[PDB]
RNA sequence: GGUGGAGGUCCGUAGCGGUCCUGACGUGCGAAUCGGUCGUCCGACCUGGGUAUAGGGGCGAAAGACUAAUCGAACCAUCU
RNA sequence: AACUUUGAAGGCCGAAGUGGAGAAGGGUUCCAUGUGAACAGCAGUUGAACAUGGGUCAGUCGGUCCUGAGAGAUGGGCGAGCGCCGUUCCGAAGGGACGGGCGAUGGCCUCCGUUGCCCUCAGCCGAUCGAAAGGGAGUCGGGUUCAGAUCCCCGAAUCCG
RNA sequence: AGUUCUCUUUUCUUUGUGAAGGGCAGGGCGCCCUGGAAUGGGUUCGCCCCGAGAGAGGGGCCCGUGCCUUGGAAAGCGUCGCGGUUCCGGCGGCGUCCGGUGAGCUCUCGCUGGCCCUUGAAAAUCCGGGGGAGAGGGUGUAAAUCUCGCGCCGGGCCGUACCCAUAUCCGCAGCAGGUCUCCAAGGUGAACAGCCUCUGGCAUGUUGGAACAAUGUAGGUAAGGGAAGUCGGCAAGCCGGAUCCGUAACUUCGGGAUAAGGAUUGGCUCUAAGGGCUGGCAGCCGACUUAGAACUGGUGCGGACCAGGGGAAUCCGACUGUUUAAUUAAAACAAAGCAUCGCGAAGGCCCGCGGCGGGUGUUGACGCGAUGUGAUUUCUGCCCAGUGCUCUGAAUGUCAAA
RNA sequence: UUAGUGACGCGCAUGAAUGGAUGAACGAGAUUCCCACUGUCCCUACCUACUAUCCAGCGAAACCACAGCCAAGGGAACGGGCUUGGCGGAAUCAGCGGGGAAAGAAGACCCUGUUGAGCUUGACUCUAGUCUGGCACGGUGAAGAGACGUUUUUUCACUGACCCGGUGAGGCGGGGGGGCGAGCCGGGCUCUCGCUUCUGGCGCCAAGCGCCCGGCCGGCCGGGCGCGACCCGCUCCGGGG
RNA sequence: CCAAGCGUUCAUAGCGACGUCGCUUUUUGAUCCUUCGAUGUCGGCUCUUCCUAUCAUUGUGAAGCAGAAUUCACCAAGCGUUGGAUUGUUCACCCACUAAUAGGGAACGUGAGCUGGGUUUAGACCGUCGUGAGACAGGUUAGUUUUACCCUACUGAUGAU
């Protein structure tokens, strides 16, 4: 046989990432003596679109504590920003929409958005526009604290990880049918290469486990083992069930 | 005079993509095109500029809001949640 | 009753394409062309150049298609 | 002399042209004169053929410079090895500057330059390559040749240093 | 200059001003000042604007590719006429004038709007501002300084001919193929359609002469019938523009729809209506439309060109889109929609001989990755024995090396 | 009317996202009927252009054992040749498609070959990857359970190998010093804080103070140091390990 | 061919059991002789020719031949044997006309004569089968039809002894 589609995306080629026209990364301040121990002001300048992400992306600009500069930040927009408001991320941070404080500090149940997965990353869980995650519990003793993730994992994450407060704005925008294969070319073309998709029964066996045959079949049980080569790990994947998902 | 019976502004899609679906995104496309009072302004003008973006004509503020709607329904229950949790933070 | 001018909207030119005649031709004008008749013609549109992916490899809106008239595994030399 | 040239008729392309100019490609095919061997699927007094000689002139039109998708060194890593990966990532990555201080020299030797060292100050953080359609200061009128001209000449301007 | 048998104050050609500077029209302003507006007003084709300051006044700025001017009439062109070596940028006369109009076409500038789960480069390079370290002279032959006006010097290198395509390029060739662009006249007409013409171009496409048999290839016509032909109405044919009237089943209420079906259409002579400028009126301008009527021809008039045949159903696929370059354009592929599955980053999926390697990823579950079905509507029943997948495990048969 | 449509359904072998039933619009998709139209046809005719045709010039190619009239016979069972009969007359022109089992291409069908290749899997033998155990890198301390001060194991901790994230490696750890509260009989402590939250401004290149030094004539000119800006430390800061 | 029966009677007008002898190669088989360095594979259309096992017509014989109609048989292939709906069809079935609507061969006549509906490549759908790739004298839809100018034959045209 041949190399399968999905093989093909890892080696990069017309696989990669449309980035032409991206604004940046999107991140929290790097972590200094100021969030540390107080907290530091920015000025929202614009909110702008990133092209390939639904969420937009809001420009704050912070004063530079050892030097005569304007740093700009390029961060995830909480709902409820506008330009020319008033941002603070440290420690001492007040419980604000858009303010950046540590989740330690935070209250049991505030709803923060880029929330980072490590304490000083700047930034890793719940970016997706509209989403968010909830703080449960905190471990003072062990600085350690108990969040829910938008996937409805729960996590335990150092109390030391900042996070934006309030969710992700441009939230419901999967509530809009798509309505037309051009549009749905367009939402891909910001993207990467991933659009039309052709379906693995309608292909031949040299190029796919589910092609051939003289009528369209998969012809082998579609729940495929985790431990499968590449290039036979179609289908679905390590699956602990099928079927409509009936109750909870 | 009144042109269609109930199509409204999904008349544009004629017969296509199925009556359910053009009736789903009717409720977006009046939304998302709908120009709504400013806050911080007053004059009818605050505009979608992209999906999440709203912009005002009159005063030029911009805000992060809904994907078709100015502010998620979700959000604005944030907003009042976080309200109550920074009074019960500092009395 | 007007105004307005949306649309992967309709007739239709340029452009792009190539349904039927199973027409022409079939030691051809042509190792795929010609005529009429036809599809589409604001979009998933057409196209120049630059650039990237190289042979059990690429690339494929998927026909085992395309990858220099070569493709159910190119071409070149060697093994021979 | 059906086919060349001139004159006159009758026609056609009919501004999405059979018109006037370019890009890519060609490379002298361009222009003048000569030949009619071979070639131009008849002929030719003709030709983009053959022969002998000519023809392309710029601060201002392009390249040249910039960066684009991308390509690609060094440090580093990998590698039996030719090498490969990688492009800021495991790097002591600056050879610069207003100013000031010490000397050495000079010249319109008066006083100003230059130079060496020291003091002081210093993010850019990526060598380099990448477009004759992208970015990119500044040239237009008239005349002139067999063949060149926004390039030659005449006239009138402009940018940069 | 052409025509002139008749007519035609006729028909044709032609009737300039560069860059840069100055001045002024014109266009734009989300710019200022006064003032305070409901009996709300202003305003566009649409909009849209106002106590966060509308109307009304008076200003300011930006572009001015338009006109005048310096250029610049000396040049160029038209015409008439003289010379010369006659291969002279030869010499002279006259002229290069005055108005109108337009949903016109082409370009360009500007205003305002709609579309996006699409938001539509970077850098070289240039400029302004904030700050005030500093420097400059002591009342003068004044100094530092100057993005002001003049003046002085220089701008090296490489390309530049011509073809640019039914003959200069690629297809073995002067090959009916292929091959990226710019400018774009009159008439008819909705028109960059077709048909004819001017500017410009060409010589019929690698030959001519004479015939006009068959069979062809390409076009036409046909009495009466009208698919009886054939696998099949293949082929051809009918319909066709525009105006007026009229329009069903079904429908996802958008469509169906140019449904279907009728009438009209020439030429000529008129009538009515539809505006602008100046000083309920008067005067002068004007540009194409629409409607109506009479008359008229052998009923012919969208007279060429251009230009849908239609209806009732069944199957399939919702649609638009794509596909086997060179025998298959399809019901196949894709698609929005729907439903599963993996994954919270020391991760999922994947690449790579190799690594602190690489793509997704400038990413973070409204995401990325892997599948099936295939718009909407309605529904999607039973089976976990089989084969898969998955979860729990020292409770625990077999079980390698150490 | 072996066609079409509507019904029927013990359906060889229909059936529910291997999706079932439907249904507007749409289709160079398949099919049936009808109106209209017509040379598709009855049944053919005529006309035009370009060929063919003849001429001047110019001029290939495919193919070819020898060749080239038939009947039958026999024959490798369908003769151009051979046997027996029929018979035979130069050289040619335009057509034609009966024959040459005409040309074209070592049959693609079928079979054989101990010849292959693409693809599949419950074929045979392997293999990248992947899961898993052992050994090494590979360390420190506490306990718990054991065995004989050593040593096996479990758990919990450590950091220094090793790894990850961030930063222009910019304030880390400990102590000092100062402010708000608490409290025992004005001082010590429990113990917290380190000066920024209203506004779409500004914010560096030190003020001030203390101490020294220099140039010129106590006055002018010009410098240095310290505090301002706490002290000491061994991993930059975190997260793992 | 024999003749038990049928035919009211009566074997043989016309039929004919039980038996038996042949012919044909327009059916299918059986075989594998020729052809696999290729003889173009169904049907239709078109066109000519031939056979007779004669449907019609001419001339006749026999009937259970009154006439009419019909049946059997002889010489006999000269002349005919049609238009259509369904189907790719051969075959079949029906409608209609007719004197009659007979049956066949020519490489199952006839693809450098056509057509390409079917079969019989590559695309695709359904059912059954298979774990699968895939298969199905099971359905369905779309799928390139090459060359004559040579020899002969034939049709016509010059001509030759
Ligand atoms: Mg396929
Ligand atoms: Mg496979
Ligand atoms: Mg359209
Ligand atoms: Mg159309
Ligand atoms: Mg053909
Ligand atoms: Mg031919
Ligand atoms: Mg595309
Ligand atoms: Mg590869
Ligand atoms: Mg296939
Ligand atoms: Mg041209
Ligand atoms: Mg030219
Ligand atoms: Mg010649
Ligand atoms: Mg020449
Ligand atoms: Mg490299
Ligand atoms: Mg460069
Ligand atoms: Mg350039
Ligand atoms: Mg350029
Ligand atoms: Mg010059
Ligand atoms: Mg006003
Ligand atoms: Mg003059
Ligand atoms: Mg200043
Ligand atoms: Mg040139
Ligand atoms: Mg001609
Ligand atoms: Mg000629
Ligand atoms: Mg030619
Ligand atoms: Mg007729
Ligand atoms: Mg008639
Ligand atoms: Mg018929
Ligand atoms: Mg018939
Ligand atoms: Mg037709
Ligand atoms: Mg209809
Ligand atoms: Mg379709
Ligand atoms: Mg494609
Ligand atoms: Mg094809
Ligand atoms: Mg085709
Ligand atoms: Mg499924
Ligand atoms: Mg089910
Ligand atoms: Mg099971
Ligand atoms: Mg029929
Ligand atoms: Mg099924
Ligand atoms: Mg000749
Ligand atoms: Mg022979
Ligand atoms: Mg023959
Ligand atoms: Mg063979
Ligand atoms: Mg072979
Ligand atoms: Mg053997
Ligand atoms: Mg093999
Ligand atoms: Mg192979
Ligand atoms: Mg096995
Ligand atoms: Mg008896
Ligand atoms: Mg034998
Ligand atoms: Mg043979
Ligand atoms: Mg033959
Ligand atoms: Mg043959
Ligand atoms: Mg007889
Ligand atoms: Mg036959
Ligand atoms: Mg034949
Ligand atoms: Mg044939
Ligand atoms: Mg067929
Ligand atoms: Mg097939
Ligand atoms: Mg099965
Ligand atoms: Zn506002």
């Amino acid at each position: 046989g041949r190399v399968i589609r999905g093989q093909r995306k890892g080696a990069g080629s017309v696989f990669r990432a449309h980035v032409k026209h991206r604004k940046g990364a999107a991140r929290l301040r790097a972590v200094d003596f100021a969030e540390r121990h107080g907290y530091i002001k920015g000025i929202v300048k614009d909110i702008i679109h990133d092209p390939g992400r639904g969420a937009p992306l809001a420009k704050v600009v912070f004063r530079d504590p050892y030097r005569f500069k304007k740093r700009t930040e390029l961060f995830i927009a909480a709902e409820g920003i506008h330009t020319g408001q008033f941002v603070y991320c440290g420690k001492k941070a007040q419980l604000n929409i858009g303010n950046v404080l540590p989740v330690g500090t935070m209250p049991e149940g505030t709803i923060v958005c880029c929330l980072e997965e490590k304490p000083g990353d700047r930034g890793k869980l719940a970016r997706a526009s509209g989403n968010y995650a909830t703080v449960i519990s905190h471990n003072p003793e062990t600085k350690k604290t108990r969040v829910k993730l938008p996937s409805g994992s729960k996590k335990v994450i150092s109390s030391a990880n900042r996070a934006v407060v309030g969710v992700v704005a441009g939230g419901g925008r999967i509530d809009k049918p798509i309505l037309k294969a051009g549009r749905a070319y367009h939402k891909y073309k910001a993207k990467r290469n991933c659009w039309p998709r052709v379906r693995g029964v309608a292909m031949n066996p040299v190029e796919h486990p589910f092609g051939g045959g003289n009528h369209q079949h998969i012809g082998k049980p579609s729940t495929i083992r985790r431990d499968a080569p590449a290039g036979r790990k179609v289908g679905l994947i390590a699956a602990r069930r099928t079927g409509r998902l009936r109750g909870t | 005079a009144k042109r269609t019976k109930k199509v409204g502004i999904v008349g544009k899609y004629g017969t296509r993509y199925g009556a359910s679906l053009r009736k789903m995104v009717k409720k977006i496309e009046i939304s998302q095109h709908a120009k709504y009072t400013c806050s911080f302004c007053g004059k009818t003008k605050m505009k979608r500029r992209a999906v999440g973006i709203w912009h005002c004509g009159s005063c030029m503020k911009t805000v992060a809001g809904g994907a078709w709607t100015y502010n998620t329904t979700s959000a604005v229950t944030v907003k009042s949640a976080i309200r109550r949790l920074k009074e019960l933070k500092d009395q």
